[PDB]
């Protein structure tokens, strides 16, 4: 039994251009635990990306939170790339300030 | 705190 | 009111990579306070909360000891598992275990937890009676019989009604301002046109604790499920949580929709409407 990970890329606070903020990628409901997650700016891995300690929910599905510091603006594009055994190639989810 | 004891399957 | 302490163990075998990896995390309610990673440069129980960080060296030494003990236990259980399901040692497998206690309002054990799964599927779990066990398959029945033979439910129950609750109360005392705090969600409704005939209404609730929260949409005061999307509650990264719920609405119908949000920190339930 292996399960496809759900991905949510979002900011900690309501995004304002030129205002320091925190970029988060929440990857949940996946199995097994083996997984790779990256935070990209304009298609390139960001400098300092860290993640939370591996944990799981009631249905035994794992969840991880990768995070970094970012200052949003209209020109730059942020995204989250996830590699998992259940995924046919890496899946990339762009950050949307409306979500 | 954590639980201590032998828990073998 | 009611509080809880839970421990999550994850052991993953790594054929060729040597010993299996063991990761343990501790939670008071929705706040992580400890961690243990066998792959850490110097494996040891680490503080992840300010209110547990000032515990004496004995706490961390003993905690580390028990953590490693649990790790080895899960290794042995991994082997035993390989032997139960008749599997190869060249394959990777996973053992997960969650266990804890729920301190009630009267300072007594409300509910106990001790459940374990193998490869993402239920293996064996402690029943609500705190006396009996439930085995998912024929392989888990061996373990069930073993634990029945050595009175494990009784002993672990002794842990539940004692040490567990004691430490939970201690944590709740030391982390009064943090754990017994109920932060209300900062909410607001946003509007995002899909076309010239439809537009999405998104209800935002941010920076709230604990994670428990209710968020719905209503048309004309009637509950709405159709054309709706609710995302899983997500962590803010600073100890808080977030959640938003969107609904696709015909252009001109916006003012007939209301977002309803109930949270522990809310003095009164919230009734929100798009405020252009």
């Amino acid at each position: 039994i292996q399960r496809t990970p759900k991905i949510q890329v979002y900011s900690r606070h309501p995004p304002e251009n030129g205002k320091p903020n925190f970029l988060n990628c929440y990857v949940s409901g996946f199995h097994p635990s083996d997984i790779e997650v990256d935070l990209l700016k304009n298609g390139e891995k960001m400098g300092k990306v860290e993640h939370s300690d591996l944990s799981f929910s009631k249905d035994w599905s794992f969840y991880l939170l990768y995070y970094t510091e970012f200052t949003p603006n209209e020109k730059d594009e942020y995204a989250c790339r996830v590699n998992h055994v259940t995924l046919s190639g890496p899946r990339t989810v762009k950050w949307d300030r409306d979500m | 705190f954590q639980w201590m004891g032998y828990e073998l399957w | 009111g009611s509080h809880s302490m839970k421990y999550f163990y994850t052991s993953v075998s790594r054929p060729g990579r040597g010993e299996p990896r063991f990761i343990s995390v501790g939670y008071v309610d929705d706040t992580q306070f400890v961690r243990f990673d066998s792959d850490a440069e110097s494996p040891r129980e680490e503080p992840r909360a300010p209110w547990v960080e000032q515990e004496g060296p004995e706490y961390w030494e003993e905690a580390t000891r028990r953590a490693k003990e649990a790790a080895q236990t899960h290794r042995e259980n991994l082997r035993t598992a390989l032997r139960y399901y008749n599997q190869s040692e060249a394959g990777s497998h996973t053992i997960q275990k969650m266990y804890g206690c729920d301190l009630g309002p009267d300072g007594r054990l409300l509910r106990g937890y001790h459940q374990s799964a193998y490869d993402g599927k239920d293996y064996i779990a402690l029943n609500g009676d705190l006396r009996s066990w439930t085995a998912a398959d024929m392989a888990a029945q061996n373990t069930q019989r073993k634990w029945e033979g050595n009175r494990y439910a009784e002993r672990f129950r002794a842990y539940l009604e004692g040490e567990c609750l004691e430490w939970l109360r201690r944590y709740l005392e030391n982390g009064k301002e943090t754990l017994q705090r109920a932060d209300p969600p900062k909410t607001h409704v946003t509007h995002h046109p899909v076309s010239d005939h439809e537009a999405t209404l998104r209800c935002w609730a941010l920076g709230f604790y604990p994670a428990e929260i209710t968020l719905t949409w209503q048309r004309d005061g009637e509950e709405q499920t159709q054309d709706t999307e609710f995302v899983e509650t997500r962590p803010g990264g600073d100890g808080t949580f977030q959640k938003w719920g969107a609904v696709v609405v015909p252009s001109g119908e916006e003012q007939r929709y209301t977002c309803h949000v109930q949270h522990e920190g809310l003095p009164e339930p919230l009734t929100l409407r798009w405020e252009p």
